[PDB]
This record gives C-alpha cells, structure tokens and sequence, in this order.
RNA sequence: GGACCUGGCGGUGCUUCAUAUCCCUCUAGAGGAGCCUGUUCUGUAAUCGAUAAACCCCGAUCAACCUCACCACCUCUUGCUCAGCCUAUAUACCGCCAUCUUAACCCUGAUGAAGGCUACAAAGUACGUUAGGUCAAGGUGUAGCCCAUGAGGUGGCAAGAAAUGGGCUACAUUUUCUACCCCAGAAAAUUUAGCAGUAAACUGAGAGGCUUAGUUGAACAGGGCCCUGAAGCGCGUCGUCAAGUCGUAAAGUGUACUGGAAAGUGCACUU
C-alpha cells in the first residue's frame, strides 16, 4: 500500500487477553498440583502439553476450540469440542485409539468427552 | 435483531426451564422465583470470576435481550399518542402534564433526577437543553403552593439523598445494684480500645483498670486529655469513672479513654452539649493510622 | 489523608459555644446552623480547652522537638519557664523598693515580649530569571515573622559554643536578654533589617 | 477577455483564564576524620586482578609463603580414566527481565462550482521488535585447544600521585550508665523527603538486602508556569545569474522638478 494509508473471527477464549484469566476466562486445565501445600505442579504441566499437543496431532481439523483437562483423584477426563465434519465411525475409532494409548501412557483411566458443534462459535471479530 | 417470535420461543423455553430447574432442586414450581433461580444457577455452575456478569445467569429473555423497540401505531397505522409525530412523545406529554397543572395552581435532603436516569424512565434520547427546560418547570411547580398530587409527582423525580449528621447515639442510662444510674461506652484509638462506665453522680474519681489516674498516666499530657471532655461542659468534679483500656501506648490509651468518656457523658448532657461537643471533635473516632 | 474532603477542622474554643443566642448576627447564625450539618474531625492530642492552653508556647515545644520526643520537649520547656521565674523572683527579692514596681515576674510576658522583640519586619526572597536568583527586600507575613523569632532562638540555644550549659538555662538566659532588647537573636534581627537596607535598589517588586 | 468559488498554508504570533504534574518560595535533615570503590595521569616485563577455591573461628578483613590470574625462564606426552579446560556462543534456541510499534438519508442555491446553525430554536437526522541484559538459585544444543586453551617446576608481581563521584563506621549534654518504664542517683554546595499518622526517632516478627507488625510523633502549607484542557483576536496569504549539483526566515493616485534622489518636495484630487 502506501505508508500513511496504514496509518478475523474469534472465540471467547481467542477474544479475551490473558489479563482476564480470572475475571472473564477460566482456566482450561484443573487440578490440585498449583493449591498450597500440594506437589508435582510442574508433572502436571507435561502431561498437559503432551495432552495437547498428541490431541492436536490425532483430531486435526476437528477442534473447533482448545480442550479442557479436568482431573478427579487418578481420572483424567479430556473434554474436546470438535467439528461435525469428519464422520462418527472416525470419530469412535479415535477416541477408542487414544483413550486406550493414554490410559496405558499415564497409568490411569484417561477417558474422553467429545462435544460436536456444526461450526466454529466465533465470539466476535477483532 | 430478534424477531417477536424468536423471543416468544425464548419465553416458553424459559419458562420450561425455570420448571425444570424447580424440580431438580426439589422446590415447587408453583412459587419458584427468580431469586431462587439464581441461587440454584450459582450452586450447580459454580463459577468464582470477578466480573459479576461472567458467571453463568438464566435471566427471563426481557431482562437479556433489548426489547425497548416497543411498536407506536397500530394495524391501520394510527398512531397511539396524540404527540406521536413529535418524535418524543414521552418528553413533550410530560412537559404538557406540567405546564397544565402550572396553569391550575395559577388558577387557584434530595436531588433533581439526572439526565440519563431521566431518559431511561421516558425511554426517549433528549438533549441537555430539554432537560434544563424540563428541570426548570419542575422548580417552578415546586415553588407554587404545590398539593399532594403535586408534591407526589414531583417526588417521582426526585431521587433520595439521606444526610442524617448531628446525631450522636445517646446510650441509655443503666442503672446498678446499688442503685446508682450510669452510662457505657467504647473508644478506639489506633490500637488501643477502651470502655468507659461515667456515672451520674460522682467526686471526680477516675480509675483506670483499678488504678487511679495519675498514678497510670504519670505524664501530663495524657491528663490532659483525660480532663479535656468534663472540662470542656463545666462539670470537673460531678461523675466518677471506671474505665478499661487494653491494647497501644500511652497516647493511644489516653485517647481511647478520652472518647469513652465523651461517648458515655452525652448520656448526662443536655442536647445543646452533645452538639457542642460533636463540634469540638469530642465525639468523632480518630482513623488516622499508620499506614503500609 | 484517611479524612474526607467533607470533615472539618473542630472548634476548641469554650466560650465561643456559650455566646448567647442574642448576640449572634445573622451571619454567626447562620455558620452556626451550617457546622450542625458538617463532618467534623476529631480533635488532635495537643490544645484542649483549658485555661492555660498556650497556642504559642505549643508551637515553640513542637519546634524544640526531636524525633517525636514530645515529653522531653515539654520537659524543657517547663524547666525553662521555672528557671524564669526563679531568676526573677532572685532579681525582685534584691530590688530596692522603686525597682520592684518594674520587674516581671510572670515568665509567660517575659515569653511573649521576648519573642515579640526578636520578630523581624522585612526579609528577603530570591527570585528566578535569567540564571541569577535575585534577592528583593520583602515585608514578611505575620505568621514568617513569628515563625523566624522562634527559629532564631531555638537555632542560638542549639549553638555548640554553649558547651554542656542546659538547654533550660541557655533557653531561660537568652529569653530574658532578649526580654530587656539585648543579645544575639537582637542583633541577628537588626543584620537582616541593615541587609535589607543595603539593598533598597529592587525595594518595590510586590510579585514576589 | 469577463464574473465567481474552493481553498491550502504540515504556517505565523499574541490574548485570557481551568493551569493539575513541574516550578519558585517555604519547612526538616544530609560536607570534617578513617577505610573501601569509580575516573584520570604517571610507572612496570607484569593484574594495588579473583576465593560454589584461602584465612579467620567476635564482627569484618588486608596482604596471605594457600590457591587461581599476570610477567620472565623451563619441564612433562600418549598421558587420567578413548583423557583434561568452566574456553566461547542465550551475536545458539527455550526460560527470565527489559526497549520500542500496534457510509446512508433529507433539504437549500432557478437542480453551478457549492452549502445546511439559532433552545422563547430558523433543516438537518443517522502480536511483532532488539548485533538488548541474564549461564549465581534453570535447562536443550553447538562450536574451540588436545607437544596444549592440559599437567607441573623456578623466580618476580604486592604500584605512585592528585581532583572529583559513590559507599561503610563513630560523630554527646534534647547526651551516656543504672533502677524504673517517665517526680531518681551518678558520669561527662547540590541532594533527600514534604502533600500527616508523613518526615524523624525507637521496638518486634519472618524467608532465610528482602517481606511484614507496632510505639512516640513534628515544621511549612504562599506567588507562577511548562504543557493538554477552555475559548477569542489578528496576521500571513521571498528572490537571482545562466533550472538547479542556486541562496535563504494618516495612507494612497496623478502630474512637475529633483545635483545630498534606497526616493524627496511642490500643486491638484480620493477615502
Ligand atoms: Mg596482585
Ligand atoms: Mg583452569
Ligand atoms: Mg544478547
Ligand atoms: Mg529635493
Ligand atoms: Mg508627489
């Protein structure tokens, strides 16, 4: 162009800057190991984004938005939204296949919760 | 833009889930309000963000969406205002209202309401000179033999301010065994907390957690403090005190006392005395304090 | 301040709250009607209503004081009020009977008058512009004037020449020089009164 | 050739005030002594350089015959262990800090360029960036020397002088010691804050120079600006030798005379 004549969709969690992580967003995961007195905050965070990244890598093109790794004792419950693009026989195959290797990758009963949506929920535009 | 029938679909759906959220929390339907809505919202979606319009709310849609777009002509098109072609039907009925009941009186603490609130009543956008003009026929009303009706409407724009100083809560005047009246009261300053008893009749005795008083305020200036209050009324001499102080230093303590003891003679004083010593600063709680 | 603009300073005077009804004009009433409506603040340790409250003798204690120690200060000052009084009861007891008449006894006089005789009339204040400040002859304010009496004699009493000599009888000592027209804190008032007649020439800059 | 219109000056000054920060005034403390650091000059072959690596076993500390570093001479060699070095690089990434940037509609002018306000209302409404710092409470790599950037041995090295910048100690008579916690006895120039529970003085608790809890408790408190804010008036609308490879920020109109003419005077007219 020319240089004075300088002079996209989004979520909610895209929309919103990280000053709001408290006020208006929440926190994608939840877990015990940040309270006081508890350990192993920082074993958590790896296996968080080893979640993510692994999670990313065998549904892609089908999050319509970020997970939410939510723990309860041992359990380990990943709620993913997803597209209703890829078919539903892929889809159990998938979460069959991954609950499975993360079971057996975290000693624990990992289990998934996959939420369908027609589209991308975009919030606003900036 | 919502459609008329996108929120009556947004209605029903309210209403089912308002019966529907009574019967999980085992409320009756019947009674169930919109307080107990958002008690029940709060307990089952817990949510701990600052903003209060973050969390999770189940409000009936009028309260969510705008339905200010309220429609002013009918089928056959009629208007239903008779000022309706004014464009601010609201605003100029209003000022008809007043300039007609003007003309009837002319025949025979608070503040004005704000430009905004005032706009949100008439659901209309005025200007500021509007508003002047409005502001200023209502003074006149005010200022003529206004009536009850009168004075009502003027009421309904006309927001309350409460202003209640001068008043000093005059404790009651208790009597004990041996029959003898006298009054309790509290004091701080700083750290220090004291409670003063001031009796009716006295010698002028001051005892201070059973010490007398200038053996447990062996400086002068604290005397003074202490004396500052009866002397101040011209009654050095007539009450006895027994006072408990606990907590900060010798200051601090005299201070404490000295409001105790303000505080508890307000109950032997005249009226007259209690505002003069509201006046002199006998009365108040001192909150300077050291700061972080 | 953790006082609202809304709190007002307190009144500590007794016999302004005793004024009749009768006497009050209009005005007066009215102040009177308006401070029933004001927040007012508490009153500070320090004046109270008594009889032998001195605002000046507060001032001079406050200004004697060091590192918030309030009681040595008052300490002093007392000490110094009686070491005034004895010297003059000593001086009167000597006197013959015509010098008796005109002795003062009261340290309180003796206080004031001194300090009154130490108050200077005109000063000077620089001024900016051009790089040079520029020192102009002033006419001090009345509170400057017995601000500077104050701090010349706290200043000649705190002077390290006095070699262990008590802070109370250098104090007693200079108050009572200074009673009579003679001593230092004089003298250091009559060279600021001759510098500032020694420089007349920008006598009439009244924007200072 | 005649009439009219838009303008634009990335413009120029002033006027008044809101004028808070910033001022200026005003208030209260902060220079001497002894050591330690910064810079300069002078001087040496050389470093008055450092102790997850001495000493000390009150605190700290200087040089210590510690040891590393520097200077001058030498020695060792397949050696320690397919050895050995904290030698470089975040000017490798990650991490941690910091810098900077982030339209429509309706009227008027005869339907011309063009214009549209009055409230006791008269057309106007709608993330990147950085030769950045940090290798001490942290990582993932990449390079270097490998008869030496490794291991030893023998001596030296241990500076001098000023002017200024900074830091640590003691600096008292309103003091110091005891009993008490306040009525006793003995001793002898810039700068930093200000705006109040603040400055100053004095205690406690912590994680092991930094975070929290208290006690006593002042002095001064007036004038004007920079700059945005609120408006108003005015002004203002460059030249030259051959174009820049050039330089720079009462008043008028005529006419006559003019030999002290950067224009003056005389006569007649105009606003
Ligand atoms: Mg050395
Ligand atoms: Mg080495
Ligand atoms: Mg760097
Ligand atoms: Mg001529
Ligand atoms: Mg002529």
């Amino acid at each position: 162009r020319e240089l004075p004549c300088a002079w996209k969709p989004v979520t909610y969690e895209e929309a919103h800057a990280p000053h709001y992580i408290a006020h208006r967003k929440g926190w994608l995961s939840l877990h015990t190991g940040n309270l006081d007195g508890e350990d192993h905050a920082a074993e958590r965070t790896v296996e968080d984004v080893f979640l993510r990244k692994f999670m990313w890598g065998t549904f892609p093109g089908c999050l319509a938005d970020q997970l939410v790794l939510k723990r309860r004792g041992n359990q380990l419950e990943i709620c993913a939204v997803v597209l209703r693009q890829l078919s539903p026989h892929k889809y159990y195959f998938l979460v069959g296949y991954s609950e499975t290797l993360l079971s057996y990758f975290y000693k624990c009963p990992v289990r998934l919760h996959l939420q369908t949506v027609p589209s991308k929920v975009v919030y606003k535009y900036l | 833009t919502y459609t008329e029938d996108f929120i009556k679909k947004q209605i029903e759906e309210f209403n089912i889930g308002k019966r529907h959220l009574a019967n999980m929390m085992g409320e009756d339907p019947e009674t169930f309000t919109q307080e107990d809505i958002d008690r029940a919202i709060a307990y089952l979606f817990p949510s701990g963000l600052f903003e209060k319009r973050a969390r999770p709310v189940m409000k009936h849609p009028e309260q969510i969406f705008p339905r200010q777009r309220a429609i002013q002509w009918g089928e056959d098109g009629r208007p239903f205002h008779y000022l309706f072609y004014t464009g601010k039907q609201s605003y100029y009925s209003l000022m008809h209202d007043v300039y007609g009941m003007l003309l009837n009186l002319e025949k025979h603490g608070s503040r004005w309401l704000i430009k905004e609130e005032l706009e949100e009543m008439l659901v209309e956008k005025l200007s500021d000179l509007d508003y002047m003009q409005f502001i200023r026929l209502l003074e006149k009303l005010l200022t003529s033999q206004c009536g009850a009706a009168e004075e009502e409407f003027v009421q309904r724009f006309r927001r309350s301010v409460t202003l209640e100083s001068k008043k000093q809560l005059i404790e009651p005047v208790q009597y004990d065994e041996q029959g003898m009246a006298f009054s309790k009261s509290e004091g701080k300053r700083k750290t220090a907390k004291a409670e003063a008893i001031v009796y009716k009749h006295g010698s002028g005795r001051i005892k201070v957690n059973g010490i007398d008083y200038q053996l447990y305020f062996p400086i002068t200036q604290d005397r003074e403090q202490l004396m500052f209050p009866f002397h101040f009324v011209d009654r050095l001499g007539k009450h006895d005190v027994t006072c408990t102080v606990s907590g900060g230093g010798r200051s601090a303590q005299a201070g404490a006392i000295r409001l105790a003891m303000a505080k508890a003679l307000c109950s032997f004083v005249t009226e007259d005395e209690v505002e003069w010593m509201r006046q002199a600063g006998l009365l108040t709680t001192d909150p300077r304090v050291r700061e972080r | 301040s953790r006082y609202s603009p809304e709190f007002k300073d307190p009144l500590i005077d007794k016999e302004y709250y005793r004024k009749p009804v009768e006497e009050l004009t209009e005005e007066e009433k009215y102040v009177r009607e308006l401070k029933k409506t004001q927040l007012i603040k508490a009153a500070p340790a320090g004046k109270t209503s008594s009889v032998f409250e001195d605002p000046v003798i507060s001032k001079f204690t406050n200004m004697m004081m060091i590192g918030g120690n309030k009681v040595l200060a008052r300490s002093l000052m007392i000490q110094t009020l009686e070491a005034v009084k004895r010297k003059q009861f000593e001086k009167y007891h000597a006197a013959s009977a015509e010098e008796q008449a005109t002795i003062e006894r009261n340290p309180y006089t003796i206080f004031h008058q001194a300090l009154k005789n130490c108050e200077p009339m005109i000063g000077l204040v620089p001024i900016l512009k051009g790089g040079r400040f520029y020192q102009v002859p002033v006419p001090l304010p009345d509170r400057r004037r017995r601000f500077l009496a104050m701090k010349w004699m706290i200043t000649e009493c705190r002077d390290k020449k006095h070699q262990r000599t008590l802070m109370p009888e250098k104090l007693s000592h200079k108050l009572l020089e200074a009673f009579h027209n003679q001593g230092p804190v004089i003298k250091r008032k009559h060279d600021l009164h001759k510098m500032a007649e020694a420089n007349r020439a920008l006598a009439h800059y009244r924007w200072w």
